DNA sequence: CTGCATCCGAGAGCTGAGGGAACCCAACCAT
DNA sequence: ATGGTTGGGTATAATGGGAGTCGTCTCGGATGCAG
C-alpha cells in the first residue's frame, strides 16, 4: 500500500462517470411494499450496488464465502462483502443534456465567461426562453442577416422558421371583397371590417355557401361546419359528381348538371407570405419539405422554386405553395450550450485574448485577463469545457442515502432518494414523450423540468423556489447542502468527531490534590479503561476468560472487591485528558494522573481553574483516554499540567495563587499600624518600655528613640532565630502581624513573624535557603503581582519541578491561613465615609447655580447638560477617593479593602458602588440621565433608580452575548489563515530585521516620550538580537535571545539616552517557506527558552489573539476595531494622508478649506470637510504617508504611500492598542504572524519575459522564485507590487483546496479547483487532519520523527557485524 | 424568467383556440391521414408504424433529432411510387400536421383539468405533463364521426392519465394501483364513519363498513403498509443542529467486541 | 471611449450539553 | 394452479395558478451617470 501524498480534484467526463457506475438506474422504485427487499433496476438494486448480506446472493443459491467475484445466474448479484454497498456508484442516462448548476450560478459563470455570454443570456437559453443561432444558413431578420451566437425570441424564430400566416375571422353572413387565391398587399382591406397587415396570398377558410351554376341558372348550397367542400373555386363540374361532402350519405351534395362553381361567405381569410405554383401532373416534394431556389417541384422540372421556403402541396386547388421560411438551425438549452462548448478552440481564444490584452483601456484588459484565467485553467488542467454539461448523472451508493427501519418499525429515508426519484421520473417521461412525436411545446416544458430537477438534485434552493416535500415547508437536502455549512460534512465529521473512551461529569474542587493529579470517579474509570481492566482480570484469577470478565462487569451487583484493585493497577502511571468547553487556547485541554475517588464528580486542582476558566457553580468537563505509548508519552511530556506553568501568549505565569490563597498569604504578610503612640519622643528605650507597660503607647506605634524611628515591639521582643519567634507566636505572646526583631541568616531584621514564616515556607518548598531569600520580597505584603513575580523568578532560577513544589506549598499554606484569618463580609463592612454627605450637599449647591445660569440665558441646553455631567463625574471621583482614604486610614484590615488591595477579588469601581454611590447611568439611546443614583448598594436603591440601572445591565448582557459569537468567528478565521505556519528550520539565513522603538511621539507633538514598560516587554522579550548592541558598557552580541533582564537593561539604557531603538529578528522578515525559523521566532513563551523546531506557532498565535477577545475586549473601538483591522476594511471614519513629501500650506475660504502639499517638484491638493480636525499646521513639514486629519487610516492608501513595512508596523501597533486598552498582555509575535499571512500576495504590473498576465495576483514567494530563475536564464524580470487583503480573502486564496473548501465559500472553491485540476500537496494541518494523517508538527515533524533509540550493548553487536 | 408555470401558461396562451369548423376539420384530417397511412402500408407491403414514424420525422424536421439514413432511404423508396396512388403520402403528411395542431390547440384543457389535482404528492407541472400524455392518447383515439365535441372524449383520457400517474409516482415505496384504490376507499370510508359517529372509528367499525372479506386485522395491515417513510433530515429541537438520522444506530457492521 | 457610484445579490454570524380526494374489466407473469 | 399485479377503457360539455412577506450586515460584479 503506497502512501498518499497528494489529492487531486478535476472535472469528470461522461466516459469517466459511466466507468464509475456498476449499472444504470432505470426505475424510481426503492423497495417492495410487501417484502421490503430492493426492486430490480431501482435505487437500491443488489445487481447494481451489491448484496445486503455478506457473501450471499439475492435468490439464496450461494450463501458462503470462496465465491468472491462470482455472479449468480438467476439473480445477478455478486458474492462479496456487503460493505461495497457504500462504495459502488450508479448512473442515470439523461434523454437530453443538462448543465451543472455550479458552473452556471457561481458568479462569474465559467460557461458564460468561456462563451462570452452574460448571466441573463445564459439563463434565457438554458431554461428555454430564447433561441441561440448556429449556422444561420443565410436567413434575414428585419433586413439584417442573422449571425452565429445571436439570441432570437420565440416570435422571431417562429417567423424565421415557418413564416407569417395571419387569419382574420369574417363576421357571420358577410362576403369578402376579394376572391380566393389573390395576392394581398399590406393595408388592402379584405372585408368591410377586416384590413390585412402582411403581404401575400389570401385563402378562403370554410365558405358558408357554394353557388353552383347549371347550363343557365345559379343554385345555392349551404355549408355547415360538420361538412367540407371538395371542388376548388372556379372549377366546372359534371353530372353526378359530388361537391360538398358530408358525414351523412343523405346529406351529400351531388351536382345535378354541368355548371361552374363559386364559393362564398368564407368563415375566415388566411393571408400568407408565399409563392404559388400550379401543376398538372405528379409532384415531387410533399408537405413539410424545405426547398431552395431552382429545385424540381412538379411537371418533370418545368416549374422551379425561386425562393427559400417550405413546401405544402394543397390538393384541393392542385397547387404547390412555398411559404417563405428558412432551414435555420437555432437550438435551446443545454444541448445548444454544449454544442457551443465543443466547437470552442482554446488556443485560438487564448491568442485572441492575448491580443486584446494590449488595449490602452484598463477595463478591457481586466476583462480579457478574467477570460484568460478560465481559458488557461482549462488548457493547463486538460479538462474539456463540454464536461461542464452533464450527459450521465452519477448516483450515490445506497448506504450513504439509507432507507432504514426505525426501532418502532417505521421507515426513515434521505431526501436524496426523493430528488433522485423526481429526476428519474422526469427523464422517463421525457423519453416517452420523445418516442411519441409530441409537439415542441410539451417537449420544451419537459426539458425545462428535467433541467430544474438536475439543479435541485445538485444544489436545491439556489435558482427559483426550493423543492420541498408535500405537506411541509422544509427544503430537501441536496448534495451541496450536505457538503457545506456548520452542519456539513467538513465541519461536522472531518474537522471534528465524536470519540470513544470518553466521558463527562460535573467538576468539584480538589484542594488536597497535587498539581499533576485529578480526581476521577471509580465508575467512570471502570468504564473508560474497560479493555485494560479485562486484560488485567485475565492476568489475575478474577475471570477464566475475557468473556466471563465482561459478563461479570456487565451487572452492577455482580462486581466484587478485587476488580477495584486490578483497576488501580491498570491506571498506574497513565494519564487522562481533561477538557472544558469552550476550548479557547491549548490550556483548555490538560493531562492529569487520575486518582480514583468515590462519588460522581471529577476533582480539579484549584490552580488550573484560571487556565480552564472553570468555576464550581455547575461546570462540566470531558475526560479522554490516550491509548498507545506514543499518545501517553505526548500527554505526559507535552500536556502535563505541571509542565505548563507559563502563558504561551505573554510568557507570564498562568498557574499562580489566586482568590483565597492570595488572601491568606496577604493576611499573614501584612503588618499592623497603630495610632496610640503617634510619634512620641523618648530618650532611652527603658522609658518607652515603661510607657508601654503603663498603657500609654501601642506596641506597633511609630515612636522615636535616640533620634531614630522604631517601635516598642522592635525593642521589647528580640528573637534569636525564627523558631523562637514562632514559638512565642504559638504561646500568644505576639501575633503574626506584629513587628519585632528577629535574627535570620546572620542579620537582624525588623520584621514580623508572619513574613519570616512566609520566607520559611518558600525556603522549605524550594529546598534552598539562599536562593529562596534572593527570590522573595520581604518588606511588602504578598499580593497578586509579587506572587506572580516570585513564581516567574522561581521558574527561571530552579525549573518547573521545583516551581510546581513551590506552587503546591503556597496553595496549602494560603488555604490554611485563609481559613483561620477570620475573613467575613457583613453589612457594616461596607463602610460609608462621612465626606460623602458633604460631597453631596456641595453638589446640590452647584446644581442650583447651574440652573440659575440657564434661567438668565448664559447657558444653552448642550452646555448645561455637559456641565451637569462633568459635575457629577467629578463628584463620583471624589467619593471614590474618600471611600478608599477612609479604608486606608481607619480600617486597613477591612474585608473589602483587603480583598481589593491583595488582588483576590474586586476592583475600586465595584467597592465604590457598594459603599459610596452608583453614579450616572446611560439611557438605551446611549445618553446619560441628568439625575444620578445617589444611593449605594448598602443604602438600597429606589424603584426608579433600579429601573434606570436596568438599562445598563441589559445592555451589558446583550453586549456579552453578541461579543462571544463575533470573537469565535474571528478566531476561526485567524486559525484558517495561520494554520500552516510551523517552525521548520533553525535559521533561514536572512539579514533583514525590524526596529522596535522605545520612544513614541506625543499626542501634543511636543517630543518623543518613553513608551510604557509593558509595551516594550511585549515587543522585545524573547526576541533574537539582529545586530550587536553596546549599552552601559555591556555588549549584547548578535544572535542573543533577549531575556527579561536584558529587556530591563535596554529600557534603563534608553532612559539614559544611549539607545533609541532595538534591531531584532521577526516573523515579518523571515524567509522560511510555509513557516518560520527558530531565530526569527525567538522564545517559546511557555518555557522561557528558544522555541523547538516543529512547533505549530500559527495555531498558537491564532489562539493567543482570539482568547482575550472573547469577553475581555469590549464591544471603531473594541472588538469591531480589531475585526476591521484584521480584515483590512476601509474605515468609515477615514482620515486624510499625504501620498508624497512636501511642505504644508493651508488654504481656507469662508466656504471651504483645503491643504496643499508643495514639494520641490510638485504641489498636490487635498479637499476636506471644514468641520474636521487637522493634525498639521501652516508652514509644517510632512513625510509621505503622514496623516492630515483625525481618524483611522486606510491601510491600502498607506501601502501605496509608504510601503509594506510601514503598513505592517501600523497594523501591529493599532491591533496592540485595543488589547492594551483592556489590560491584556500579548506578545507582538502572534500579530506579526497574522500580518505576515495578510501581506502574502503581490500583483503583476509588467510580466516582462514571463507567461504571467498584468494584474494577476500571485504569492510573493512564487514570483520571487520566478524572478530568480528568470535572472539565472538572463531574461526580463517580472514587475510586481505588494498587496494587502484581509484574513478571509487571504485564507480563501491559498494553494490547498481542501482547507479553503472546509473553511468557507465551499461551492466557489470547489468549482475553481475542479476547473483548474488543482493538486493538494498536504502542507498544512487542516488537510492532514481531514485525511486522518499525522500532522507535520510536533512529534510528526520531519525534524524529529525519524530519530532512533538503542542501548550500548545492541549498538556494539551491530558494530561487530 | 423564473416561475416555470407562468412561462408555460404564456406559451400555451400564445396558441389560439379552435372553432367547430377548425376542430372537425382537423379531426377529419387526422382520421384520413391514418387511413392513408394504412393504404400506403398495404401498397408498399411494409409495416405501417415505421412509415408513420417516417412521416412524423419528416414533419418534425431536422430540428428534432431510426436515423436520418434509414428514413431518407425509405423516403425516396416512397417517392418512386406513381401518381393516383401517391396522394396517400401527402394525406398522411397533412394528417400528422393536423395531429400536431390539434394537440397544440387543446393543450389548455389539460391545464384546466389538472389545476384541481394539486396537493396529492405530484407538483402542478408533473400533473400537466401527464395530462398532456392523456391528451395525446385521446387525440389518437378520437372519432369525429360521432358528432361529439373533442373535449368530451379528451377529459376522460386526461383524468385517467392524471390518476394513473398519481397512483404510480406519489409514494417513495411504490404501491400497486389496486392497493392504492383500496387505501383511498378505506380512508374515505373511515372519514364517513367518523362524520356519522362524531369520533374516530375503531378498526372493527371500518371493517364492518367495507363489506364482506374485511376484518379489523386486515384494516390494520392496510394502515400499516400505507405509512409513508419519514425524513432522516427532520429537524429535532429549535436550533438547526440536530437531525433525526443523528439518533439512529448502525446494526449491520460488527462491533469491536463482536469482531474480537 | 474611460472612470466612479450606487445597486443587487450572495454568503455569514462560538463551543459543549439535551432535544424526537374513481371505478371497472380482462389478460399475464410470480410464486 | 392460484392471486397479485398491470394495461386499457369509459363519448353532453368542459380550454391560462396560487401562496405570500415584508425588524441583518458586508463585499464583489455590474448597469448607469458623468466627463
Ligand atoms: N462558549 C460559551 N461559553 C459560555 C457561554 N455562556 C456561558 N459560557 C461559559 O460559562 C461561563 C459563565 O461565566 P460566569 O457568567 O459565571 C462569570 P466568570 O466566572 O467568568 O466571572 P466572575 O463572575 O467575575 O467570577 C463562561 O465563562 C463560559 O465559560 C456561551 O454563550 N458560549
Ligand atoms: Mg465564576
Ligand atoms: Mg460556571
Ligand atoms: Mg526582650
Ligand atoms: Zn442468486
Ligand atoms: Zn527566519
Amino acid at each position: 500500500k503506497k502512501e498518499v501524498r497528494k489529492v487531486r480534484i478535476a472535472l469528470a467526463s461522461p466516459e469517466k462517470i459511466r466507468s464509475w457506475s456498476y449499472g444504470e438506474v432505470e426505475k424510481p422504485e426503492t423497495i417492495n411494499y410487501r417484502t421490503l427487499k430492493p426492486e430490480r433496476d431501482g435505487l437500491f438494486d443488489e445487481r447494481i450496488f451489491g448484496p445486503i448480506k455478506d457473501y450471499e446472493c439475492a435468490c439464496g443459491k450461494y450463501k458462503r464465502q470462496r465465491f468472491e467475484g462470482k455472479v449468480c445466474e438467476r439473480c445477478g448479484v455478486e458474492v462479496t462483502k456487503s460493505i461495497v454497498r457504500r462504495y459502488r456508484m450508479g448512473h442515470i442516462e439523461l434523454a437530453t443534456p443538462a448543465a451543472h448548476i455550479w458552473f452556471v450560478k457561481d458568479v462569474p459563470s465559467k460557461i458564460g465567461t468561456l462563451l462570452d455570454l452574460s448571466a441573463t443570456e445564459l439563463e434565457q437559453v438554458l431554461y428555454f426562453s430564447k433561441y441561440i443561432v448556429l449556422d444561420p444558413k443565410g436567413a434575414i431578420l428585419n433586413g439584417v442577416p442573422v449571425e452565429k451566437r445571436q439570441l432570437l425570441t420565440d416570435e422571431e424564430y417562429r417567423e424565421l422558421r415557418y413564416g407569417k400566416q395571419e387569419t382574420y375571422p369574417l363576421p357571420p353572413g358577410v362576403d369578402a371583397l376579394v376572391k380566393d387565391g389573390e395576392e394581398v398587399v399590406k393595408g388592402q382591406e379584405l372585408a368591410p371590417g377586416v384590413v390585412s397587415r402582411l403581404d401575400g396570398v389570401a385563402l378562403y377558410r370554410f365558405p358558408r355557401r357554394v353557388r353552383v351554376e347549371y347550363v343557365t341558372e345559379p343554385k345555392d348550397y349551404r355549408v355547415q361546419p360538420h361538412m367540407n367542400v371538395v371542388v376548388p373555386e372556379g372549377a366546372r363540374v359534371e353530372a353526378g359528381d359530388k361537391i360538398v361532402a358530408a358525414i351523412d350519405p343523405e346529406e351529400e351534395v351531388i351536382a345535378e348538371a354541368e355548371g361552374v362553381v363559386h364559393l362564398h361567405e368564407p368563415a375566415s381569410i388566411l393571408v400568407v407570405k408565399a409563392r404559388v405554383y400550379p401543376f398538372e401532373d405528379d409532384v415531387e416534394v410533399s408537405t413539410g419539405d424545405r426547398v431552395a431556389p431552382g429545385d424540381v417541384l412538379a411537371d418533370g422540372g418545368k416549374v422551379k422554386s425561386d425562393v427559400y421556403g417550405r413546401v405544402e402541396v394543397d390538393l384541393v386547388r392542385n397547387v404547390v405553395r412555398v411559404v417563405e421560411s428558412y432551414d435555420i438551425d437555432a437550438r435551446m438549452g443545454a444541448e445548444a450550450i454544449q454544442q457551443l462548448l465543443k466547437e470552442l478552440d482554446l488556443e485560438a481564444l487564448e491568442k485572441e485574448l492575448l491580443e486584446e490584452m494590449k488595449h490602452p483601456s484598463r477595463a478591457r484588459r481586466a476583462k480579457a485577463r478574467k477570460r484568460l484565467e478560465v481559458v488557461r485553467a482549462f488548457l493547463d488542467s486538460g479538462n474539456r469545457p463540454e464536461w461542464m454539461i452533464l450527459e450521465a448523472v452519477p448516483v450515490l451508493p445506497p448506504d450513504l442515502r439509507p432507507m432504514v427501519q426505525v426501532d418502532g418499525g417505521r421507515f426513515a429515508t434521505s431526501d436524496l432518494n426523493d430528488l433522485y426519484r423526481r429526476l428519474i421520473n422526469r427523464n422517463n417521461r421525457l423519453k416517452k414523450l420523445l418516442a411519441q412525436g409530441a409537439p415542441e411545446i410539451i417537449i420544451r416544458n419537459e426539458k425545462r423540468m428535467l433541467q430544474e430537477a438536475v439543479d435541485a438534485l445538485l444544489d436545491n434552493g439556489r435558482r427559483g423556489a426550493p423543492v420541498t416535500n408535500p405537506g411541509s415547508d422544509r427544503p430537501l437536502r441536496s448534495l451541496t447542502d450536505i457538503l457545506s455549512g456548520k452542519q456539513g460534512r467538513f465541519r461536522q465529521n472531518l474537522l471534528g468527531k465524536r470519540v470513544d473512551y470518553s466521558g463527562r461529569s460535573v467538576i468539584v474542587v480538589g484542594p488536597q490534590l497535587k498539581l499533576h493529579q485529578c480526581g476521577l470517579p471509580k465508575r467512570m474509570a471502570l468504564e473508560l479503561f474497560k479493555p485494560f481492566l479485562l486484560k488485567k482480570m485475565e492476568e489475575k484469577g478474577i475471570a477464566p476468560n475475557v468473556k466471563a470478565a465482561r459478563r461479570m462487569l456487565e451487572r452492577q451487583r455482580d462486581i466484587k472487591d478485587e476488580v477495584w484493585d486490578a483497576l488501580e493497577e491498570v491506571i498506574h502511571g497513565k494519564v487522562v485528558l481533561l477538557n472544558r468547553a469552550p476550548t479557547l487556547h491549548r490550556l483548555g485541554i490538560q493531562a492529569f494522573q487520575p486518582v480514583l475517588v468515590e462519588g460522581q464528580s471529577i476533582q480539579l486542582h484549584p490552580l488550573v481553574c484560571e487556565a480552564f476558566n472553570a468555576d464550581f457553580d455547575g461546570d462540566q468537563m470531558a475526560v479522554h483516554v490516550p491509548l498507545s505509548s506514543f499518545a501517553q508519552a505526548e500527554a505526559r511530556i507535552q500536556m502535563l499540567s505541571a509542565h505548563n506553568l507559563l502563558s504561551p501568549a505573554s510568557g507570564e505565569p498562568l498557574a499562580k495563587p489566586s482568590r483565597d490563597i492570595i488572601l491568606g498569604l496577604y493576611y499573614i504578610t501584612q503588618v499592623r499600624k497603630e495610632k496610640k503612640g503617634a510619634g512620641l519622643e523618648f530618650a532611652t528605650p527603658e522609658e518607652a518600655l515603661a510607657a508601654h507597660e503603663r498603657g500609654e503607647v501601642a506596641l506597633n506605634a511609630p515612636i522615636k528613640v535616640a533620634g531614630r524611628e522604631t517601635s516598642v515591639g522592635r525593642l521589647k521582643y528580640v528573637f534569636a532565630n525564627p523558631d523562637e519567634a514562632l514559638l512565642a507566636v504559638a504561646h500568644g505572646i505576639v501575633d503574626l502581624q506584629d513587628v519585632v526583631t528577629v535574627r535570620y541568616m546572620g542579620k537582624r531584621l525588623e520584621t514580623s513573624p508572619g513574613r519570616i514564616l512566609f520566607a520559611r515556607i518558600v525556603a522549605e518548598a524550594v529546598e534552598d535557603e539562599k536562593v529562596a531569600w534572593e527570590l522573595i520580597q520581604l518588606d511588602v505584603p504578598q499580593e497578586k503581582n509579587s506572587l506572580k513575580d516570585l513564581v516567574y523568578q522561581a521558574f527561571l532560577r530552579l525549573g518547573m519541578e521545583k516551581t510546581a513544589r513551590l506552587l503546591d506549598a503556597l496553595k496549602y499554606y494560603g488555604f490554611t491561613f485563609s481559613t483561620t484569618s477570620g475573613i467575613t463580609i457583613g453589612i457594616d463592612d461596607a463602610v460609608i465615609p462621612e465626606e460623602k454627605k458633604q460631597y453631596l450637599e456641595e453638589a446640590d449647591r452647584k446644581l442650583l447655580q447651574i440652573e440659575q445660569a440657564y434661567e438668565m440665558g448664559f447657558l444653552t441646553d448642550r452646555e448645561r447638560y455637559d456641565q451637569i455631567l462633568q459635575l457629577w463625574t467629578e463628584t463620583t471621583e471624589k467619593v471614590t477617593q474618600a471611600v478608599f482614604k477612609n479604608f486606608e486610614e481607619n480600617y486597613p484590615f477591612n474585608p473589602l479593602y483587603v480583598m481589593a488591595q491583595s488582588g483576590a477579588r474586586g476592583n475600586p469601581q465595584q467597592i465604590r458602588q457598594l459603599c459610596g454611590l452608583r453614579g450616572l447611568m446611560q439611557k438605551p439611546s446611549g445618553e446619560t440621565f441628568e439625575v444620578p443614583v445617589r444611593s449605594s448598594f448598602r443604602e438600597g436603591l429606589t424603584v426608579l433608580e433600579y429601573f434606570i440601572s436596568s438599562h445598563g445591565a441589559r445592555k451589558g448582557g446583550a453586549d456579552t452575548a453578541l461579543r462571544t459569537a463575533d470573537s469565535g468567528y474571528l478566531t476561526r478565521k485567524l486559525v484558517d489563515v495561520t494554520h500552516e505556519i510551523v517552525v521548520r528550520e533553525a535559521d533561514c539565513g536572512t539579514t533583514n530585521y525590524i526596529s522596535v522603538p522605545l520612544f513614541q511621539p506625543d499626542e501634543v507633538t511636543r517630543s518623543l516620550r518613553l513608551r510604557k514598560r509593558a509595551d516594550i516587554e511585549a515587543g522585545l522579550y524573547g526576541r533574537v538580537l539582529a545586530r550587536e548592541v553596546e549599552v552601559l558598557g555591556v555588549r549584547l552580541e548578535e544572535g542573543r535571545y533577549l531575556s527579561m533582564d536584558d529587556v530591563h537593561l535596554l529600557i534603563k539604557a534608553a532612559e539614559a539616552g544611549e539607545i533609541q531603538e532595538v534591531p531584532v529578528r521577526s516573523p515579518l522578515t523571515c524567509q522560511t517557506r510555509y513557516g518560520v525559523c527558530q531565530k526569527c521566532y525567538g522564545y517559546d513563551l511557555s518555557m522561557a527558552r528558544p522555541v523547538s523546531i516543529g512547533e505549530a506557532v500559527g495555531i498558537v498565535a491564532a489562539q493567543s489573539i482570539g482568547e482575550p477577545g472573547t469577553q475581555l475586549t469590549m464591544r471603531t473601538q473594541g472588538l469591531p476595531r480589531v475585526i476591521e483591522l484584521f480584515e483590512a476594511r476601509r474605515p468609515k471614519a477615514k482620515a486624510v494622508i499625504s501620498e508624497i513629501d512636501g511642505v504644508v500650506r493651508i488654504e481656507e475660504t469662508e466656504e471651504k478649506l483645503s491643504v496643499f502639499v508643495e514639494s520641490e517638484g510638485f504641489s498636490k491638493e487635498y479637499k476636506l470637510p471644514k468641520e474636521a480636525r487637522l493634525l498639521v499646521k501652516d508652514g509644517d513639514y510632512v513625510e509621505a504617508g503622514q496623516p492630515l486629519t483625525r481618524g483611522a487610516i486606510d491601510p491600502h492608501q498607506l501601502l501605496e504611500a509608504k510601503g509594506p513595512e510601514a503598513v505592517e508596523r501600523y497594523l501591529v501597533e493599532e491591533i496592540q492598542k485595543v488589547y492594551r486598552a483592556q489590560g491584556v498582555k500579548l506578545h507582538d509575535k502572534h500579530i506579526e504572524i497574522v500580518v505576515r499571512q495578510m501581506m502574502k500576495y503581490v500583483e503583476v504590473t509588467d510580466p516582462g519575459d514571463s507567461r504571467l498576465l498584468e494584474g494577476q495576483v500571485l504569492e510573493k514567494w512564487d514570483v520571487e522564485a520566478l524572478n530568480e530563475r528568470l535572472i539565472a536564464e538572463g531574461k526580463t524580470p517580472v514587475a510586481w507590487k505588494p498587496l494587502l487583503m484581509g484574513v478571509t480573502k487571504s485564507a480563501l486564496s491559498t494553494k490547498s483546496w481542501l482547507s479553503a473548501a472546509s473553511f468557507q465559500n465551499t461551492t466557489h472553491v470547489l468549482t475553481e479547483a475542479a476547473i483548474a485540476g488543482k493538486k493538494d500537496e498536504l502542507i498544512g494541518l487542516k488537510e492532514n487532519v481531514i485525511l486522518g494523517r499525522l500532522i507535520p508538527a510536533g512529534t510528526g515533524s520531519d525534524f524529529v520523527r525519524f530519530t532512533q533509540v538503542v542501548d550500548q550493548k545492541t549498538l556494539k553487536a551491530i558494530e561487530e557485524a | 424568467t423564473s416561475d416555470p408555470v407562468r412561462q408555460y401558461l404564456h406559451e400555451i396562451g400564445q396558441v389560439p383556440l379552435l372553432t367547430l369548423e377548425e376542430e372537425v376539420e382537423l379531426a377529419r384530417k387526422v382520421e384520413e391521414g391514418m387511413e392513408a397511412i394504412k393504404k400506403l402500408s398495404e401498397i408498399t407491403g411494409l409495416d405501417p408504424d415505421l412509415i408513420r414514424e417516417v412521416v412524423r420525422a419528416k414533419i418534425l424536421g431536422s430540428a428534432r433529432v431510426l436515423d436520418p439514413k434509414t428514413v431518407e432511404e425509405i423516403d425516396q423508396k416512397l417517392k418512386s411510387l406513381p401518381k393516383e396512388h401517391k396522394r396517400y403520402l401527402h394525406i398522411a403528411r397533412e394528417g400528422e400536421a393536423a395531429r400536431q395542431h390539434l394537440i397544440e390547440a387543446n393543450l389548455r384543457l389539460v391545464v384546466s383539468i389538472a389545476k384541481k389535482y394539486t396537493g396529492r404528492g405530484l407538483s402542478f407541472l408533473d400533473l400537466i405533463q401527464e395530462g398532456n400524455q392523456g391528451l395525446i392518447r385521446a387525440v389518437e383515439k378520437f372519432e369525429y364521426k360521432r358528432r361529439f365535441k373533442f373535449s368530451t372524449y379528451a377529459t376522460w383520457w386526461i383524468r385517467q392519465a392524471i390518476n394513473r400517474a398519481i397512483a404510480d409516482q406519489a409514494r417513495t415505496i411504490r404501491i400497486p394501483v389496486h392497493m392504492v384504490e383500496t387505501i383511498n376507499k378505506l380512508s374515505r370510508t373511515a372519514r364517513q364513519l367518523q362524520q356519522e359517529l362524531g369520533r374516530e372509528p375503531t378498526y372493527e367499525e371500518i371493517a364492518e363498513a367495507m363489506g364482506p372479506g374485511w376484518d379489523a386485522k386486515r384494516v390494520e395491515e392496510t394502515l400499516k403498509i400505507a405509512q409513508e417513510p419519514v425524513s432522516l433530515e427532520t429537524p429535532i429541537g429549535d436550533e438547526k443542529d440536530s437531525f433525526y438520522g443523528d439518533f439512529i444506530p448502525d446494526e449491520h457492521l460488527p462491533s469491536p467486541v463482536d469482531a474480537a
